[PDB]
């Protein structure tokens, strides 16, 4: 039978060929293929398709779903398409056509929809895999809700809590404090992965680190980022395959960006702010992201580039380091160019990660919108991408996402598990609407169970009366957080029972394949260049040619969706 | 005062609904959260004064903010507002249906790739069958369901819809009015056609070799007159 | 020495023959014996009764009570009379005279107050068992504070989360999934007990469930409740001893009402929503609650019959089922005619149950205010009952007591456990003050331990002061609240040791005594008509005479109480 | 709405900063919270606005409470003030150094030997 078009994506959600408008941005992501038979379309309700004997089987299947997605529009690295994603055992069983194969054609093998399957209507929806922020400063367990309102289920980094060393680096220094964090890892919902302090020129106190727990190691400049402490560390990160993350020798006092470089000798480093409002080599170290072995991250003030952005940092930076009033300028000639270039850069395929600096130069909650704000921002600025095929920006949809979700994974080694929408892989998913898509989501899966989500009336007769809030879900609660909720952990740490010996309950997993992850390694953004800064201009080349944007006067994702 | 935790969300909407409306008052246009916390804090009040009906405020609140009062998209992405309030009579949810007027922008906007229709269930072999529910009540049948075991109120040549079920979209019902007569369009069972519960009247394959056996199980339980 | 009148009620509360408002209702609830010996009443305070060596034993004995509730008047099934209340060991110990037997007359043996007895003045307060709630959507942990807040200490459904299944059925769909929620229950302070998916024609599907922990299933339409499904979840709920809840075929496709009847062949099951508009076959589902093997039960939307009730349903039936705006009508002729008659029906001791439909067509802390809220309006339209002896509304309260309380309890397997104020029973009571009876409770008490009540500023020098607002106490915290909680599960699970292997640290109780329970089992709701339904003009009929009530302008318990 | 635990935050700050005006407008001396809201509500406000720029706020800000309208030593007691605000181009953190006019009076004062 013949189907009106718009009755069949009021139904069922876009098909193949169909753009859909990323929240107010200006960004279309076209459905490059539908897994649906038409006719066959998974439907939830009275009177509907998911019913004993009809859409849900009555056989006894080993594949029995334990929830289905229902008419979901992916979008991830591996591609943008519409399909049914099958949630087992809480990780992703399978994508596809889900259902009955005794009464329907083209369903996935694996893919069974049975007495034992939940539903989750995905129709109209966008599914993305949760975001993984590799710059947490563990300082205050209110980030986490933060984070998870904002589509964020991962978070590396460091801390012991208010204290100045965390307000400053991302490091959990020390045995005791690492066993003190992985035990109060237990109360959260979010995965964690700890780094200690990587500023040592002495092996034994670093690797009594890892065989506490730690995922890798942080060296920060407060603790002095010598050339010596970036080798000791860096060897023993080597020795241990865990992952090193870098805030560089801002005052250059035992030497220049060039002598840091050299210093890491082509090993694998995570350098976190690399454009350097954040800290690091003044005025050149943007220069870093240019390198194969550099695998480079972004900080949320910086971007987008904006109006305030230069005015809010002549003073943001003065609070976080604590700096004399005496102190007025050499930021507002510097931070201009880097800032500017830093967007294009992005664009470019240049900086692979966006992250947080949660409470110590940078917001939690923002990770999210603030990267589809820039490629939103770029978009409007310098037209689509020539990278693209189609009326679409698919190409820089796939740039973009890959740098909160899957790029981050690599950096960590926790890929295999997590980071992006593929079999096999735990079920960490985020639900959007595409009106909000960015900045506000509708559902937080994490090992297969909704932990956190956008909930109204308690009392109320339905689940939409106002007011709507995010409130955490059953997968966030009691004994089932052990189940959905990951502590990563070195592999020496895992090997030796760390699990068994602090008492965790949660979910506790090795970080693997973090020494040989080179740019080469990135999904959409492994690009290399000769990046230089001009020392009385601070303008940013690329290969010669000036890398630079305009300032934005208003962003998307933002006044349309917030109070305050 | 022993206020429950449902009163304690009410005071930060009704909070919200505050804000927003001096926010309107400054001259403003509001956003998504202003304006449905404008909307909200508006029936909150009404509900209180008692002198409304549920019915008299839907009604009253279409449009309750224009499209020049808002933001540009905001009508368009709060297509509905529900608020449950006390009324004299006790608490009841209002449902409003377009509260803010749309306009031309659309957040989330789905471009067709062709206005053409969509041939849902493509090669599949129509069969036209006169279906009259002879029965007191009206019923529906769904799209995936064994045409063959509907209610024994249905009258229709049942042989001929033996494994098959309507070319309908997939979740949607056709409705047979009590003593209405329709042409159903039924197409073959997809899959294996292995028919399992229903009416139990065939537990198996649908093939030629089954089909007596269920002819007689249907006229037994009284399906086939 | 004779005391006045005035003065004895102040210090102790009501005696014999005294009435009670409950509320701001026009129900008396009066005293039908006291315990007590005049003189010999205890009293706690500085030079009052509970003294050592005076009303305080100073000779040890084995019954020794944990708590003593003084003064109490109890509203339960097995009578509205005043008493002590005795607690030990999370039960309650004995109900009569507490005291010293050493300084007192009257004392009964097993109610020793001693140095181990702490205090709780019930005199002037209604004492009832804790509520009930036998149709929860487990769609959000905040349902249970609110709950609480309303008096119920026990919640009987199914759900994941806010997933699509859940927000339409009571299901935790199969073993994965019941697993999970088990294990997430620890958090809570509520009594749980979780339905599986009954939709189903294999046995294997549904036996899986019973297993893993399952209190039941749950046949809702959203999955196919067709004769065949009916049949086989009845089959293994009754090889299981586990209950079996219904939510009929509202579009009567595989067959009409009598043809459900017919599946169910006289076997146990609990009937949701009896009335229709929560769903079931339009428009006879009202019919079922006629015949002996049909549990039913009223959700709270439909209950009391409001003049706004039909207009808020002609639009909270389309958020919950996602219907399409062209749908206007059907339910503006049909939902009149049962929406009254159910009010009437419940006076009658026709529908047994109150229950909520939590965020899926019903309002989760309604289900004991609106319970008195249509006792009233009945007491208000059709007078006292015929069956009281005085001037009181007794027999009215007891009926209408036993809706949320015992009913529940005795449907599910719990009778023998909680559901009464009975001496060996689970110490699971809430203390009420009559000005606030049905609507506000003052204290929450589970397995003998306050675990949730109304209290002032936490810094003020006295509980008293404002804002008074709702809490958790110590009962519903730490290793306390495993002391205090209950997670129902089936024998079979229960038998093979499902704690111990799911780890569950709450106490783990089997249902019991499910599949044998008919109309004739409830306490004051046993009554059994020819209930009718006319096609044409969707009148409901008791014995061929028009079951109807008149629409509520305004209810008690509502518009005094709440500022929202 | 869909409400984050930050914008939550934000309303409390917001109506304590309500609450701030109101006992200004009665005539009464601000204390060290009341001063903080005041100053935070008023930031709130004008990046609502979307008219000023983030330079302009943290300019106009600089003695926004003179030292008769706050109580004594409230001034000392709140050297700087910071607070995030939503602007048309996103959140922003505004930061005022001295936003309370000090007077000669100071709580925790160090005297030196
Ligand atoms: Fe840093
Ligand atoms: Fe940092
Ligand atoms: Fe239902
Ligand atoms: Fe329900």
């Amino acid at each position: 039978m013949k189907m009106k078009r718009q009755e069949y994506v009021n139904t069922y959600g876009p098909t193949t060929g169909d753009k859909v408008r990323l929240g107010d941005t200006d960004l279309w992501a076209e459905v490059e293929h539908d897994y649906t038979v038409y006719g066959e379309e998974l439907k939830f309700g009275a009177g509907k398709t998911i019913r004993e004997g009809m859409g849900q089987s009555n056989s006894p299947d080993e594949n029995t779903l334990d929830l289905v997605i229902t008419n979901a529009l992916i979008i991830d690295y591996t591609g943008i398409y519409k399909a049914d994603i099958g949630i087992k055992n809480g990780k992703i069983h399978g994508i596809g056509k889900a259902g009955n194969k005794d009464m329907q054609d083209g369903v996935t093998p694996h893919m069974v929809v049975g007495v034992g399957t939940e539903a989750l209507a995905g129709e109209g929806m966008i599914i993305t895999a949760g975001g993984i922020d590799s710059h947490t400063h563990f300082l205050s367990p209110q980030q986490f809700p933060t984070a998870l309102a904002n589509g964020v289920t991962t978070m590396f980094g460091g801390g012991t809590g208010p204290v100045d060393g965390t307000n400053a680096t991302t490091i959990t220094p020390g045995v005791w404090n690492l066993h003190r964090m992985l035990r109060a890892a237990e109360e959260y919902g979010m995965n964690v992965g700890l780094l200690g302090k990587g500023n040592s020129s002495s092996r034994a106190q670093l690797v009594e680190q890892v065989k506490a727990g730690a995922i890798g190691f942080k060296l920060h400049e407060d603790w002095g980022t010598t050339p010596s402490a970036i080798d000791h560390c860096l060897s023993v990160a080597d020795e241990y395959d865990v992952q090193v993350c870098i805030h560089t020798d801002t005052v250059n006092e035992a030497g220049y960006v060039d002598d840091t470089l050299r210093a890491m000798n082509g090993r694998a480093i995570h350098a976190y702010h690399i454009e350097g409002a954040g800290g690091g080599h003044s005025p050149d170290v943007i220069t870093m992201a240019g390198e194969v072995n550099i695998l480079p991250s972004s900080t949320t003030p910086t971007i987008p580039y904006t109006i305030n952005t230069v005015a809010e940092h002549l003073d943001m930076l003065m609070t976080c380091h604590h700096l004399d009033k005496r102190i007025r300028f050499s930021q507002s000639r510097i931070r201009p160019g880097s800032i500017a270039a830093e967007d294009t850069l992005h664009d470019m395929g240049v900086i692979a990660m966006t992250s947080s600096d949660s409470q110590a130069m940078g917001r939690a909650g923002e990770v999210i919108p603030r990267t589809w704000q820039t490629a939103d921002k770029n978009k409007k600025e310098f037209g689509r991408l020539t990278e693209e095929k189609g009326d679409n920006d698919n190409f820089r949809i796939k740039r973009y996402i890959s740098k909160y979700t899957i790029n981050p994974a690599i950096t960590h080694g926790v890929s295999e598990y997590i980071g992006s929408v593929e079999e096999g892989k735990i079920a960490d998913l985020v639900v959007w609407n595409p009106a909000f898509f960015g900045v506000k989501p509708k559902i937080i899966i994490k090992g297969g169970m909704v932990v956190f989500s956008e909930m109204g009336d308690s009392n109320a007769s339905v689940p939409t009366p106002q007011p709507v809030y995010y409130r955490e879900m059953f997968g966030h609660h009691g004994k089932a957080k052990f189940d959905t909720s990951i502590t990563f952990v070195s592999k020496v740490a895992y090997e030796n029972g760390i699990k068994e010996k602090l008492g965790l309950e949660r979910k506790v997993l090795p970080v693997k394949n973090c020494r040989n992850v080179t740019k080469k390694d990135f999904k959409f953004n492994n690009t290399t260049a000769k990046i230089t800064v001009n020392p009385e201009t601070f303008e940013v080349f690329v290969n010669g040619k000036l890398c630079t944007s305009k300032p934005a006067t208003e962003v998307a994702l933002a006044s349309r969706y917030t109070f305050f | 005062m022993k206020l429950t935790p449902k009163e304690q969300e009410k005071f930060l909407l009704y909070y919200a609904g505050e804000v927003a409306r001096k926010r309107k008052e400054e001259g403003l246009k509001l956003n998504q959260p202003e304006a449905i916390a404008y909307i909200s804090a508006h029936i909150m009040d009404e509900a209180r004064r008692g002198k409304k009906t549920v019915a008299q405020l839907m009604e009253e609140c279409v449009h309750f903010l224009k499209k020049d009062e808002v933001m540009p998209g905001v009508g368009n992405m709060v297509p509905d507002l529900g608020v449950e309030a006390n009324f004299p009579d006790g608490t009841k949810l209002v449902t409003v249906n377009w509260p803010i007027e749309p306009d031309d922008f659309k957040a989330g906007e789905i471009k067709f790739a062709s206005d053409k229709d969509i041939e849902l269930n493509a090669g599949k072999e129509i069969t036209e069958l006169k279906v009259t529910n002879k029965g007191p009540k009206s019923l529906h049948v769904g799209s995936h369901f064994h045409f063959f075991e509907a209610n024994r109120a249905l009258e229709f040549d049942r042989e001929k819809a033996y494994g098959k079920r309507l070319d309908i979209p997939s979740g949607n019902t056709l409705r047979i009015g009590a003593g209405e007569t329709k042409t159903v369009h039924l197409i073959p069972i997809g899959g294996s056609k292995k028919i399992i519960g229903m009416n139990g009247l065939l537990n198996g394959i649908a093939d030629d070799l089954h089909k007596q056996k269920a002819l007689e199980k249907a006229k037994h339980h009284g399906f086939i007159k």
